[PDB]
């Protein structure tokens, strides 16, 4: 009795391999693909074509819930980056066709239902499709911080980030015809104390991309294959005094000498 | 030989199968012979879309000439760009004593102003049913004639025509099937554990030579896909089969595994060949072997680091996004 | 042009004895272009079976090498001097003695048991992307028969050979392995390239040597714990 | 890289694996061990097993002599 000889002539489809646990709900389904934004973007990042170290590819957001005002929950997410695999070995995709709850009596293995249905003829196996183009996430996640407790950052987000009006018109109408202190910290206009923050901090937004390599670099602790030595104490001490006093008073206070790395 | 993939395929969903009416009439006016429901209307075109994706597309078209069926390729034909010929000799089964009588399907003349452009007329049909009827032996009797016949005028009629889609019914698929493998009677089952060709709404088979003129007679059919039905949004609906009384139309928990062939090399793709098929023994086991054409495999049960997701509509309202998870990563074996 | 198995045998037979492709002399071989459509077609037909299909041109060749070479069907002085016409020639008078129709399943799995006793078988930054793509990371539910003590064993003989051969009228850690394997795993080693034998005298390929030296640098370590 | 020689030196292992060498005396012959005559009166040494044999057949010689 030889084994059913199934057809190959099957259509070809994309896929997508998460870095995430995706549960068999409609809900998890759905929230998985919203995090890529939306089945548009997704169908898209497939049909991107050209040197990978232009591709753009998809952009994962791993917090991305919305608030009371409809603003993002998470504003200033780096995103993790996908891209097509160069070369995705052909895979096919069988279905397994068991009775009602044969899954859940098996731990949710599929192994484990097609062993414990090993005489029956219920038991239905078949191919539907072959892959051959999928996106990967592979890179790191990019330095992340946090403007939760940032004052200009609540007010963009709470305005330019939920639309309402009262908070656009109490916005605008905030912003400075001409600006007369451009050399002073913005925490001289902002007045909004509920927010522990340092007069330090000049509350300078953070840019768009800070590791400009998605992969680490090569460093291995090898050195590049491509005068203080004569000071004395109170001369160094002095040249740190020229810029602070505070830390050559505490240096002086506290070492007993410099030493050559030799 | 040229004629080496025969596709045969079930008519849409019809008018009558509908909870609640008004049911239409026939607007061809014959007994029976009635439209396809708004199913049909989706589910051809879904079919039509299939077809088109598949790497071996038909090249002819023959559609059993009663309404339900031309209906039912007007899409295909339309969306895959392919002639449409009559067929009687494919025709629907009636039993001798129906009441109140044997329906005899339309003509191309009038046809035509239903389907213009869509049919075409440089085709007689090879045989045809009694009008009085047929007993269930005249029936397989007239689907065994029609076969040998059948390929020797399409193998004439067009020189170079390779892939053949027949579109027609519940008992005319099976018994053609039935009949194309060689059984003796269509109420046989294929195996032992009891299998027989599906006839759901919109079903679909693939037959296929195994692996210069050699008859027809003496060539051995493989029946590679049996009663397809992925693409439809509603899946298969209203099975039949010869085990019924009734003429046609008068809980599955499914879980998805990938096969992956990993090549031992990054600059390079696995590719699987376009003509080939698909043999397992032993998914029970933690050794499962797999034959992908020349290759025999043996594979591995394992679970993915994360959740792959496929988009089959994507192929080269709602979408039959696949969870993938459980996967049988396939070694290479050599023959000892 | 129905010599394209003649081509690819040449392309194994040269890339596997002298370690490259000496398209100048599989040119004087089988008469074609002054390389372009040997170049051509060799690239293209390598594609249609990849790696899975280089490997099995190069293991049956090496197989069949062995076997002419421990039967004498050719003098190695020609091997040496590339007579690719008699070594074409021993693939050609091998492949003579078997046939078989492409292979098929039984429906039951035990029965195909039975049947057949099947046998199983740093760069810049873009290379590193393309390949940490290409991976698949996943965890084993199951596998074949697991063999641990046989395969332990076997490597404890691999560590006993080794631990003989590194530097220096008994041995002890061989007296209660059976006699049998210690002939499969010195085999194994001399086909991993791990060993050389004068006439009775086994010694290390640099390999073991060079791979302790190398990623072994305790005196870098010494020069850190001084520090 | 010495591809011929390497081939040279596992067919010409396979060869003595095949003349009656356990491939432990290989070893064995690395490890140290001399072959050391055990008649009468007599202690010579060889480092191959054949010169052993020999030495030995010519205590059998010696028998038949006598
Ligand atoms: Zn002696």
């Amino acid at each position: 009795l030889i084994a059913d000889e199934f057809t190959l002539d099957l259509p070809r489809i994309p896929s997508l391999e998460l870095p995430l646990n995706v549960s068999t709900k409609h809900s998890s389904i759905q929230k998985a693909i919203k995090m890529c934004g939306g089945i548009e973007k997704v169908k898209e990042a497939f049909k991107e074509h050209g040197p990978i170290e232009s591709q753009h590819g998809l952009q994962l957001y791993l917090n991305d819930d919305t608030d009371s005002d409809g603003s993002k929950s998470y504003f200033n997410e780096h995103p993790v980056i996908g891209k097509r695999v160069p070369f995705r070995d052909e895979s096919v995709i069988l279905k397994v066709t068991m009775p009602k709850g044969t899954l859940s009596k098996n731990n949710n293995s599929v192994k484990d239902s097609i062993k414990s249905l090993k005489d029956s003829n219920k038991l239905r196996v078949t191919p539907v499709s072959i892959v051959d183009n999928t996106i990967k996430f592979r890179e790191m996640s990019d330095f992340q911080i946090k403007l939760d407790n940032v004052p200009s950052a609540r007010e963009f987000k709470s305005s330019f980030g939920s639309l309402e009006w009262n908070n656009f018109k109490s916005f605008v109408n905030s912003v400075p015809d001409n600006d007369s202190q451009p050399q002073e910290n913005i925490g001289n206009l902002i007045l909004d104390r509920s927010v522990k923050i340092p007069s330090t901090d000049f509350q300078l937004p953070p840019p768009p991309k800070l590791s400009m390599v998605g992969f680490p670099l090569l460093y291995k602790y090898k050195a590049n294959p491509f005068d203080v030595k004569t000071a004395s104490f109170q001369d160094i001490i002095n040249k740190i005094a020229k810029l602070d006093p505070k830390t050559a008073e505490t240096m002086k206070s506290e070492l007993k000498g410099f030493v050559d790395e030799v | 030989m040229v004629v080496n993939t025969i596709y045969i395929a079930r008519h849409g969903y019809r008018s009558n199968w509908l909870p609640e009416g008004p049911y239409p009439d026939p607007l061809t006016g014959i007994d029976s012979d009635v439209p396809l429901a708004e199913h049909g209307v989706q589910q051809a075109k879904e079919l039509a879309h299939y077809l088109l994706s598949l790497d071996n597309q038909p090249e002819a078209a023959f559609a059993s000439p009663f309404y339900r069926c031309l209906e039912t390729v007007q899409p295909i034909a339309k969306l895959l760009e392919i002639p449409v010929y009559l067929e009687r000799g494919i025709g629907e089964w009636y039993r001798p004593d129906r009441k109140p009588v044997i329906p005899v399907p339309a003509g191309y003349e009038i046809l035509s102003k239903f389907f213009p452009g869509v049919i075409s007329q440089e085709w007689d049909s090879t045989l045809t049913p009694n009008e009085k009827g047929e007993t269930e032996q005249e029936m397989y009797m007239r689907f065994k004639k029609f076969w040998p016949l059948f390929i020797e005028r399409v193998e004439k009629e067009y020189p170079n025509v390779e892939c053949i889609l027949l579109v027609t019914h519940a008992a005319s698929k099976i018994a053609l099937g039935m009949s194309l493998l060689g059984y003796d009677n269509p109420r046989m089952s294929l195996n032992e554990n009891g299998d027989k060709i599906r006839s759901g709404s919109c079903s679909l088979d693939k037959y296929e030579i195994l692996k210069t003129y050699i008859p027809f007679s003496d060539r051995k059919w493989v029946l590679t896909m049996n009663g397809n039905t992925e693409f439809l949004s509603s899946g298969e609906e209203m099975n039949w089969n010869f085990d019924c009384v009734a003429e046609a139309g008068s809980e599955v928990e499914t879980v998805y595994i990938s096969v992956d062939i990993p090549s031992g090399n990054y600059k390079e793709r696995t590719e699987i060949a376009k003509s080939a098929i698909l043999q397992y023994s032993g998914l029970e086991t933690d050794a499962p072997l797999f034959r992908i054409g020349n290759r025999l495999y043996e594979g591995s049960w394992e679970r993915l680091v994360g959740t792959e997701l496929a988009f089959p509509n994507a192929a080269h309202q709602s979408e039959k996004i696949y969870r993938i998870k459980e996967r049988i990563v396939l070694s290479n074996v050599r023959p000892m | 042009k129905d010599g394209v198995q003649a081509l690819i045998r040449a392309v194994v037979v040269t890339k596997s004895i002298k370690n490259e492709i000496m398209w100048d002399k599989i040119t004087k071989l089988f008469p074609n272009n002054s390389l372009d459509n040997l170049k051509k077609k060799w690239t293209a037909r390598r594609v249609r079976m990849g790696h899975s299909g280089w490997r099995a041109y190069v293991d049956k060749w090496k197989k069949m090498l062995v076997l002419a070479i421990k039967s004498e069907k050719i003098s190695l002085r020609d091997v040496e001097e590339l007579d690719l016409i008699k070594l074409l020639d021993i693939w050609t008078s091998f492949d003579e003695k078997e046939i078989k129709r492409p292979l098929f399943l039984y429906k039951n799995y035990e029965e195909n048991r039975k049947k057949f006793t099947l046998v199983r078988d740093m760069s810049s930054m873009i290379q590193r992307e393309i390949s940490s793509l290409k991976k698949t990371y996943t965890r084993k539910i199951s596998a074949s028969t697991k063999d641990l003590s046989k395969s332990q064993s076997d490597d404890y003989i691999r560590t006993v050979i080794r631990s003989i051969l590194i530097e220096s009228n008994e041995i002890e850690a061989l007296k209660n392995v059976g006699n049998e394997s210690i002939d499969n795993v010195i085999m194994d080693m001399a086909k991993e390239k791990q060993i050389y034998l004068h006439g009775s005298k086994l010694e290390c390929t640099d390999t073991l040597p060079d791979i302790l030296e190398n990623r072994g640098n305790y005196k870098d370590f010494g020069v850190a714990f001084q520090y | 890289n010495n591809n011929v020689e390497f081939l040279q030196n596992e067919v010409d292992l396979e060869k003595r694996l095949e003349s009656g060498e356990n491939g432990l005396n290989l070893l064995l012959n690395t490890v140290g061990r001399k072959y050391r005559c055990f008649y009468n009166n007599c202690s010579r040494t060889f480092k191959t097993k054949e010169k052993y044999e020999k030495h030995i057949d010519k205590h059998k010689v010696h028998e038949l002599k006598l």
